[PDB]
């Protein structure tokens, strides 16, 4: 199930209380998979979480 | 309780103005199975999976 | 005369082991473990788990400076002293300083550079701040050059450090110092350019004649997370007060007659006689403990003979007390000398040939050393190649294969058995079974198996050679 | 030269040691994971020792 | 013939068994298991979480003995107090300190004015005797060694004298409250405190076995506190019941056991044989005579003398000093222990009644000196070792705190039991490199090297005796 | 003729690998370590941290048989009724002393048979207060950790809904039911897992020592109900009655044989191993039927019953069988070498331990007169304070795993800081560097003649 989970600046809190009031996920859930990314500018490698 | 998990460290992970450039906005892959699932299992729990 | 050579090295052995006598004074180890305790292990404040040795974050360093720290070090009794233990007696004030990198000194690239605004390198000499930032006032907030600091390096974890950065000198008291830490805060001192952090102080003890110098190092590397060490030495600086240390003073004249003696012995034999007088491997132990004990006496003469930071200090004691050279040399000279009395205690094994037991020893031991390198050459060839498949395999995920030199002490511990699996056994499913039970099978059926093999044969040919030329002449 | 040679004519025999090991340590294991069974917590000198 | 000495010997290890069984009352560790677990893992408040083990300032000292230990020492049903409901409480404790004088160092001249007190570390000839505080009772006024009829005590840090500021508490808990309250209130311990003794006493006539408890605090002279403890079951009422007789009766037959071995042996040697200390067995057995000898006289000595015991029954709300009971059981013990170990390794004098066994006994015989050999070399090697570690890590590790503990440390590398977590950060650089060739040189060299005599003796031994034998 | 036994023994062993299967493919054990998380380390309230396994004074067992006791058996539970009962002592069963006796009124020795009561105490009102014999409380001895407890003693049995047993333990605690002569106390009940087919039979004893305190003890017995309602029950029944056919084969092909060996047969080691098998075998299946023709009151005491379920008859025998059915599995795999030594490399591995197997038994011999020498000393030394030597089993097994690596050493040198050290190192020394190597000295030598009257004497035509 692709959630964005965008609106960076402020609204991601917004998305994440209607996820949760609207039960997105509430019951019949097996996993997460929640995974962004990283980048490490100084060192020069990235990153998969 | 991952909801309070993610509204609590994940988001000023992600968006806070510090050490976290994160090259493209995260995301989220659940699963819903098509089928509910019993309730918590008093005593013993499964036992794996 | 074999005895008189016997005779003189069981007196300079006698005197060695004196001197080592004398510096492993009375328990100093409690004297450590109670300062150690007391800044290392106590939690940051009264709610939270967290002591210095588990710093895990910019928010914990500043918890525990106003907290922690300050609470160790200021013990109530006109501008009264510190005492730590009522017996420590706090030296001056401490100091805090930092070392930082310069903004922009690192590479975006170009296809990035509308959501990166700013790249800090990792910590080096040509990349380092020396630029005036925030309420550009104090001492805190200018550079000083390393030799304006009277600093020096110090290697710590992730680099090697320069003596130079912002510092402050902190306060006899509680509240002054509290009152600086929290500006030091408020103004921020610490973001995101900061690569480390040290902390320094000491204290006498009158109690036991003995200095302990404390420094205290939290490294921010540029990949973010924090690494905390620690380090202290305790001195001895005003020797001659007692008895005890005068004739600690005469041994040490004595063991420099001693080596004089035998550099001399050394030399007169050298000159002329026997020119190649290096296929004994007993003249190599010897020139070797001459070289160490004279490296260690040379040491000790440049050490003591100056000590006027000491002297310094005691003309105003408001201000730093710099003993941190002091600490380097001494523990240079504590490697230096516990080597030296460890091959001198190894050279015993000229003389135990007293018998024909000790004789055959040591001719099957002579005898086997040769073969026993060539095979030796074979091992560790194995062993390196497994300690580079462990740090390119398992050397970015368990943290005991993390670096080259930690992959062969973690090899070297599994012969032990002191291995923990919980680690390896996830860090990869297939091969990292395989290796433990490769190198295991491996170690301890094929290879521990060919020395014994080598020695046995060995040996067993010594003794049919010695029983063969005997009883038949 | 003889390291290499000796390691290359021992093999039958330590394959034979390592099989005689292994049918060895598998009767006894399964000796030891069919002995207890019970879950006692008590010294069963004649099953313990 | 030769079953003479076998059917004595035989008897003799009978009756040593029936002693030493005798002597090991069955579940005399739950006894003082539960008193151990009462007095030391107590935390000394409901609020805190420190423990007597877990000591680490004087006012945890001071919270101590107003709490845990008085909740322990004083149970409810003047009344007496039982620990258990069966343990009764003998007398009243003990409490003293030993302490001592300002000025008892030198200050170095250059900070002189900064410092004006310096306490030395503890020793007899720097030991306080003045008096202080309120000079009122006996814990403000020095009492000698012979007149408080103390001993020495040999601690973690120095050896303690038997003397000091003592103070006798009460039977019950209203007063020994006020009484320590007393001694916090006008300052009992200050910088020059050296030691902290706490001494009692239970009975439990369940069984018959007393049980002496001493408790022990070192202030060390860099700040700090070090604790120790002990508790020894005593046996002082020994013929209460039949098996006490049996027990008896078995005494005076191993004394005259050893009787008969000590006559013969020196009939031996009155000016038979001059000089048999060649062989290995009579070297055995004097040794047996004299260990055996010395805990007869041992064991005559203290239960010849229990005059304490008569007293503190005439009055009993004293103190019952037992301590010189206690010291002598265990020294007992120890003698006996190792009189036992050295009796039963007696049996390979025996045990030849086949081939095989004495193949093997003269294989074992005839690789003696080789080992023995070896084992100098092995030990110099191993002592040389042990002083670099010493001197690398003696004020950092705590495994290597003093000469003997590096000795120990060292025999359990081999068996795989340290950290070096703290060996490795102690010193980066010759901390490692000291680890990985004991490592080397212990299992890839020494080992092999024992193994290989082993076998070429073992080989020699059946090859002659193949030889000799079969051949002729 | 090879052959044949080869092919036999192989069908022999695919049976009884799969026979074994079906008895530790039960999830037997995941039930019981179920029941004993269940009853033992929860705690006893929510205001309490303490456990069963961590009990301490006689408030905590009073405070235990009303808690956690009852929630766990009140919330396939409770077949029959549970029962809970004491043995105590007797006042005056031991002497004081006389100089002492003026201050000390009571003596209750520790417990034997001879010092046991068995007079009426409290109120003389039911079965909780009156004494009766073994023989008609249906019990016998339990062997537990400081004494051996006889099947007598003072009983209640509980009821089948948790109210009336609380009351009835309320009742036992207000007037008070253990006394200073109170040794020990045991709590029996069974339950039915009616999931497949398993029942649990629980035991739990609490032992009272002469001195103070209380020590914890448990015992937890799965036994079986044999049921074929699916393919996975007909297969091992099939499998158990062609394995009792092998042993039939295998007992009348013995006798055969020893008709013309009468005497001359029990020399070679293969014979007598394989005898022993056999008898082991014909043990475990006459058990197995024995057992198997109990199924009366297996359940008959399913339906909603006010008795206690005697259920010790059956475990004994469950656990008789368990732990001789797994040595003839021992010795089934390891005769599986008969076979094996038929290689031109393998015969030599094989006559080097049967030449050294007479050396071998007399360093044995040795080896342990030196290790029992350590066994009894440490036992002396350490025996009052260490825990690891508080018996001489104890002492054994702890030097045992000395050897293998499992030191401890803290408390062996608090407890005697000389002597203490002393025998560690000594010890340590010898079983490392000495005493392990004579073996490899014997097994080296046995090779190496072996090798060479083989090699020399054959391959020279
Ligand atoms: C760092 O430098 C970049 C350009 O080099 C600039 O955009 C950014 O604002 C600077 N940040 C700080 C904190 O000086
Ligand atoms: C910087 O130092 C000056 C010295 O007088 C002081 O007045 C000023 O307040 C300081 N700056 C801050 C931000 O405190
Ligand atoms: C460095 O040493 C000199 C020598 O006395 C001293 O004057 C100076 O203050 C020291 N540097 C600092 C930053 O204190
Ligand atoms: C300790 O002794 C010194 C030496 O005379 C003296 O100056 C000081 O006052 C003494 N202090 C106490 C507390 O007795
Ligand atoms: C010392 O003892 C005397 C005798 O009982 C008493 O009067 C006095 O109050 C005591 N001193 C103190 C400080 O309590
Ligand atoms: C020491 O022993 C004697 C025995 O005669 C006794 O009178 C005295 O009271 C004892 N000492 C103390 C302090 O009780
Ligand atoms: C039984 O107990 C009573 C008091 O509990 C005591 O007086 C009596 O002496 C005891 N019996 C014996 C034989 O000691
Ligand atoms: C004890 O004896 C037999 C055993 O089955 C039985 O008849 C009797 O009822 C038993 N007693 C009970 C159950 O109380
Ligand atoms: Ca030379
Ligand atoms: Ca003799």
């Amino acid at each position: 199930y692709v959630q964005e989970l965008g609106l960076s600046l402020e609204e991601s809190r917004d998305r994440l209380r209607f996820l949760q009031l609207h039960n997105w996920l509430d019951n019949r859930s097996r996993a997460v998979f929640l995974e962004l990314t990283r980048y490490s500018p100084a060192v020069g490698l990235h990153a998969a979480v | 309780e991952l909801w309070p998990w993610m509204a609590h460290v994940l988001l000023p992970y992600v968006h806070g103005n510090q050490s976290s450039p994160e090259l493209g906005p995260p995301r989220l892959r659940q699963v819903r199975l098509q089928e509910a699932l019993y309730p918590d299992p008093p005593g013993p729990r499964v036992h794996t999976c | 005369s074999v005895l008189r050579e016997l005779v003189t090295y069981l007196l300079f052995l006698i005197v060695l082991c004196i001197l080592t006598y004398g510096m492993m004074s009375s328990n100093v180890y409690y004297y450590t473990r109670m300062m150690s305790q007391l800044f290392l292990d106590t939690p940051v404040s009264k709610t939270e788990k967290t002591n210095f040795k588990t710093l895990s974050s910019m928010e914990d360093f500043w918890k525990f400076t106003e907290g922690s720290l300050l609470d160790g070090l200021y013990w109530k009794m006109a501008d009264n002293r510190s005492f730590i233990f009522y017996e420590n007696l706090l030296l001056g004030v401490p100091r805090i300083r930092q070392l930082r990198v310069r903004n922009g000194s690192c590479s975006i690239p170009q296809d990035l550079r509308d959501e990166i605004k700013e790249c800090y390198d990792v910590y080096s000499v040509s990349s380092e701040d020396r630029a005036p930032f925030g309420p550009r006032n104090g001492t805190a907030w200018i550079y000083t050059s390393e030799k304006d600091l009277n600093g020096s390096s110090h290697w710590g974890i992730i680099a090697t450090y320069s003596g130079a950065g912002y510092y402050l000198d902190l306060s006899r008291t509680r509240e002054e110092t509290a009152a600086q830490v929290a500006s030091l805060k408020k103004n921020v001192w610490l973001d995101r350019g900061t690569r480390a952090t040290f902390i320094d102080f000491s204290v006498y003890n009158a109690n036991i004649n003995l200095f302990c110098v404390v420094r205290l190092l939290v490294e921010f590397p540029a990949t973010g997370g924090v690494i905390p060490s620690w380090q202290f030495q305790p001195l001895k600086l005003i020797r001659y007060v007692t008895t005890f240390d005068f004739f600690l003073a005469a041994c040490e004249i004595i063991f420099c007659f001693f080596i004089f003696y035998y550099v001399v012995e050394e030399i007169l034999e050298i000159r002329i006689h026997k020119l190649h007088y290096f296929r004994s491997f007993w003249n190599c132990l010897d020139v070797v403990i001459v070289v160490l004990s004279v490296v260690a006496i040379g040491i000790n003469i440049y050490r003591t003979s100056n000590v006027e930071v000491l002297l310094q200090f005691l003309e105003d004691q408001n201000t730093f007390p710099n003993f941190e050279h002091l600490a380097y040399w001494q523990i240079q000279f504590n490697n230096i000398a516990a080597v030296t009395v460890f091959f001198v205690w190894i050279k015993l094994f000229k003389f135990i040939n007293f018998n024909r037991t000790m004789s055959q020893l040591s001719t099957t031991m002579s005898r086997c050393a040769k073969d026993l390198f060539g095979f030796a050459i074979m091992f560790f060839i194995i062993f390196l190649a497994y300690a580079q498949l462990a740090y390119l395999v398992f050397g970015t995920q368990v943290d005991d294969f993390s670096t080259f030199q930690e992959c062969i002490f973690t090899q070297f511990r599994i012969i032990l058995g002191d291995i923990n699996f919980a680690e390896i056994e996830e860090a990869n499913r297939v091969l990292g079974p395989i290796y433990f039970t490769t190198f295991v099978f491996f170690m301890f059926f094929i290879l521990l198996n060919m020395f014994l093999a080598i020695i046995n044969d060995t040996y067993s040919e010594v003794k049919s050679d010695l029983a063969q030329q005997k009883a038949e002449m | 030269s003889v390291f290499g040679k000796t390691l290359c004519r021992a093999l039958p025999e330590l394959l034979g040691v390592t099989l005689g090991l292994v049918v060895l340590g598998v009767a006894y294991a399964q000796l030891a994971i069919l002995l207890v069974s019970s879950c006692v917590d008590s010294l069963w000198s004649v099953a313990q020792a």
